[PDB]
RNA sequence: GCUGAGAAGCAAAAGGAGGAAUCCGCCCGAGGAGGGGCUCGCGUCUGAUUAGCUAGUUGGUGAGGUAAUAGCUUACCAAGGCGAUGAUCAGUAGCUGGUCCGAGAGGAUGAUCAGCCACACUGGGACUGAGACACGGCCCAGACUCCUACGGGAGGCAGCAGUGGGGAAUUUUCCGCAAUGGGCGAAAGCCUGACGGAGCAAUGCCGCGUGGAGGCAGAAGGCCCACGGGUCGUGAACUUCUUUUCCCGGAGAAGAAGCAAUGACGGUAUCCGGGGAAUAAGCAUCGGCUAACUCUGUGCCAGCAGCCGCGGUAAGACAGAGGAUGCAAGCGUUAUCCGGAAUGAUUGGGCGUAAAGCGUCUGUAGGUGGCUUUUUAAGUCCGCCGUCAAAUCCCAGGGCUCAACCCUGGACAG
């Protein structure tokens, strides 16, 4: 690429910092609206039952967000709020779904790092 | 002869002394002439000599030394070009740079005539950056 | 905040604390287990210089990066003018002074308001000093000697050549900026200027 | 300002010439100097200009849409 | 025409006044050719730039009213 | 004054206040300041899987038209004009002082602050005035809501507050013209949801507190232990000192402008007195990056996870406790942007084998180019001058008890 014709032309751009969730797509946070919540398994190093909830969005798409923490209140046709952050483990599941917001309760019992999953204090 | 006269010099340079030959045979122009002049009164060289071979003036040039070592020459002499053809650099009495602090020049082409950063600092004066050595 | 905490903690684990939250030494009955061995990495060594400072003048971190700030924005040695400006803090010159054993002693003594500054009254602990100051008491304080009692337990070490300590009219004054050598804590103020490197 | 010297191109219109100007500008990221041409409509009531004769540009009252100049004569100091 | 006016440049609380020469359509807070003088009304000094106040009011650039009881605290008043 | 070559013609007025004095006016001119209307150089996003476009189109004249030049418009003549340096089409986008990042070059971006543009339910018109094709003007069409006594009417919150919907998410149907700035008036004054304040929200930036000093090294307890003990821990308990804040009382501003009066804020800010340690610490993390670690339970389960990967019986990675770490009225997660990233490279990369040299060759456009002498100076450099609004950033002072913030002056770059 000499400075002379093939650079007064263009080298070539970089695209983007390509979107790591491809909903979401205003910002951070958005209100789900649940259709499946079955378990799927990862792959093959790992072995657990991870239960996602396929959940439609206010967005305009439908995707299959994690839920996280031990119990889960998740029926059919409830109301959750996702957020972005990939789970390694499974193929598909881009999300997670926020606990201890709207129709999605905290965890129980639970004493140590409570922020992310909704529980307000003990004691 | 090529498309530079000016890699033409430096580059015999600097494939002369990798090759620790301490003697350059190149064509003497008036740039070639004039960076030559402020060269050897630098003390990076020892002697420049015109002569003529069939008629056509040629500068050979004796590079520095030192005595019997691993190489006869400690400090590896490192010539540079800035204003590449079909890429001029220009630079106003502010740009002007101190090489290392000084330890390096940075022959240029004034109004004048081509100077260093000692003779176009004091100047004001600014210009095309030749090249710089260090 | 003040970290109002547990302190010889912080003086066994930084190393002592000089004059801050002490002048006894630490572990009087203590320390009798807890083999360091001599495993410690190196970002642990410039994290026990910054609380090595931020304990020793009771900041709150966040404004030590604003110290930071101000230090890079200055001219001249950074590692030496971030200990300019943090020397020249108002509750450092009370302790200084031994106008209080301690700095959080002079930190609350100067939250109550006792501290008269050129006969101004100065509310505020991170109160930067100037040179040719005057610092003075209160006039409820030739009547609340408790400043008294800490210039009696005080003057073991003298003082600084900022200072001018005038024994009953109780006015301390500072010639000019301190020198490092000057300054009292010993720690490699390149050591923490590196670490704020990254910001 | 300055005027603008330039080449006529094609005369081929009564009182108005064609005129290439070629304006050398460094390139904003990369530090060369590339040249750009522009050519404009120029007026003359006299159209005493042929093709590949180059004339200077001087603002004036607008005569047309694009014709916005008219050319007389460059100084010529070589 | 321009109209010699204050314009608030300050905080919350603080009234710290610049005398500016601003066409009179603009808002109050506007550009100027020249903002020629200075008004703080809770204790500090007036900076005035005499010769460009005559320039304006040479001119005939009519203050407000309390611009004009500002100049009328000095002496600027001058009819040549 | 205008039209016209001249000849000639054509064109204006308004009074009011006051006893007067005089003042505000009016009509015709001539300047200036400021404000607009135009024109032009240069800068102004991506896409060639969009290659031709343009016929009032590009010129010329004549006739008109505009405040003014103009295909602005029309008749006729000429065939021009733009374009592979991206025309035309499609898509995106208010723009800039600036903000944020970056060492730097520059990358992304245009909230509040400020200047210019455009719109005012969706479209289209014109009217008056100096000035609009006018947000709260008019007329028409379209859609929509309200009233109707059924014939008809009325309406434009993208003004401030507010409701409803959408959304993860953004407030009070507040006080005042006291200042400041508008509009009108000779003045008095009037009106200003501009603006000046107030209320709610840790939404952000800054400052401050939750105690200071001592505390026998004796006890109660949690956790861990080669059962010796260690560690929570001077920590607490406990003794004194103090009152930033808190409560209970008193006083009490400037802001307001030399005729006085004139305050929504507000009896707010600030100060004085009387109790009283009283009223006040959480949230992440502790496998490596990355500072912080052991124990109990679980047994590829529950789960964690930023990447690597932990989890099949003793887990420094899950869950709990203890302890520790870092922060602090905040702490974390997420999203967006830059850095790191020299991972789009001018500064700053590569092409034998790692991704990459066309199969080779001719050559157009274009790019670069031998030596000497002379000339102009377009580039280049130097001086001076103009400008790049103010605010921001940088330096130095000054003001708020400091800081944040505000203000005064100055300037390199470019």
């Amino acid at each position: 690429m000499p400075t002379i014709k093939q650079l007064i032309r263009n080298t070539r751009q970089p695209i983007r910092n390509v979107t790591k969730s491809p909903a979401l797509r205003g910002c951070p946070q958005r209100r789900g609206t649940c259709t499946r919540v079955y378990t799927i398994t990862p792959k093959k190093p790992n072995s657990a039952l991870r239960k996602v909830a396929r959940v439609r969005l206010t967005s305009g798409f439908e995707i299959t967000a994690y839920i996280p923490g031990i119990g889960h209140n998740l029926q059919e046709h409830s109301v959750v709020l996702v957020r972005g952050g990939r789970v390694k483990d499974l193929p598909g599941v881009r999300y997670h779904i926020v606990r201890g917001t709207l129709d999605a309760v905290g965890v129980k019992d639970r004493q140590q790092g409570r922020s992310k999953y909704g529980v307000k204090k003990p004691k | 002869m090529g498309k530079d006269t000016i890699a033409d010099i430096i580059t015999c340079i600097r494939n002369a002394d990798m090759n620790r030959k301490g003697t350059v045979r190149i064509v003497s122009t008036n740039i070639t002439e004039n960076i030559v002049k402020i060269l050897l009164r630098e003390g990076f060289i020892e002697n420049a000599r015109k002569h003529q071979e069939r008629n056509k003036y040629f500068l050979v040039l004796t590079l520095r030394h030192r005595r019997n070592k691993k190489g006869p020459y400690l400090n590896t002499f490192h010539l540079k070009r800035v204003s590449r053809p079909g890429l001029r650099i220009y630079s106003n009495y502010q740009r002007i740079p101190r090489i290392l602090g000084g330890m390096g020049i940075a022959i240029l082409s004034t109004s004048r005539g081509i100077m260093t950063d000692r003779e176009a600092r004091l100047e004001g004066i600014g210009g095309e950056i030749l090249c710089y050595i260090w | 905040s003040r970290y109002r905490g547990p302190r010889f903690k912080k003086i066994r684990r930084l190393g002592a604390l000089p004059g801050l939250t002490n002048k006894r030494p630490r572990a009087g009955s203590d320390l009798r287990n807890q083999s360091r061995s001599g495993k410690r990495s190196q970002y642990r060594i410039r994290l026990e210089e910054k609380q090595k400072l931020r304990f020793h003048y009771g900041i709150t971190e966040r404004q030590l990066l604003k110290y930071v700030r101000i230090a890079r924005k200055a001219k001249g040695s950074t590692g030496q003018v971030l200990l300019q400006l943090l020397e020249m803090r108002l509750d450092n010159i009370l302790f200084r002074l031994g106008m209080a054993p301690t700095i959080p002693g002079a930190r609350q003594l100067v939250n109550h308001r006792h501290i008269l500054v050129n006969g101004r009254i100065v509310d505020i602990p991170s109160y930067r000093c100037k040179p040719q100051d005057t610092i003075m008491a209160r006039d409820e304080q030739k009547s609340i000697a408790l400043i008294q009692n800490s210039l009696d337990l005080s003057p073991r070490e003298e003082l600084p050549k900022h200072l001018t300590l005038n024994p009953f009219p109780y006015k301390g004054l500072v010639n000019q900026i301190i020198d490092s050598k000057w300054v009292g804590l010993k720690i490699n103020e390149l050591l923490v200027v590196e670490y704020y490197s990254r910001q | 300002m300055r005027s603008m010297q330039g080449k006529v191109i094609c005369a081929t219109n009564d009182k108005t010439v064609n005129v290439e100007v070629v304006r050398l500008a460094p390139h904003p990221k990369y530090k060369r100097r590339v040249r750009k041409k522009k050519k404009y409509q120029a007026h003359d009531p006299d159209n005493q200009f042929k093709v590949g004769d180059w004339v200077q540009l001087d603002k004036c009252r607008p005569i047309s849409k694009t014709k916005t100049f008219l050319a007389v004569a460059p100084e010529g100091r070589q | 025409m321009v109209k010699l006016r204050l314009k608030r440049c300050g905080r919350k609380q603080r009234a710290v006044y610049r005398i500016v020469a601003i066409d009179v359509r603009s808002r109050r807070e506007g550009r100027d050719l020249q903002k020629v003088g200075f008004y703080d009304p809770i204790k500090s000094q007036t900076y005035l730039n005499v010769p460009a106040i005559l320039d304006f009011l040479e001119k005939g650039a009519q203050p407000t009213e309390t611009v004009y009881d500002i100049l009328k605290r000095a002496e600027v008043f001058k009819e040549f």
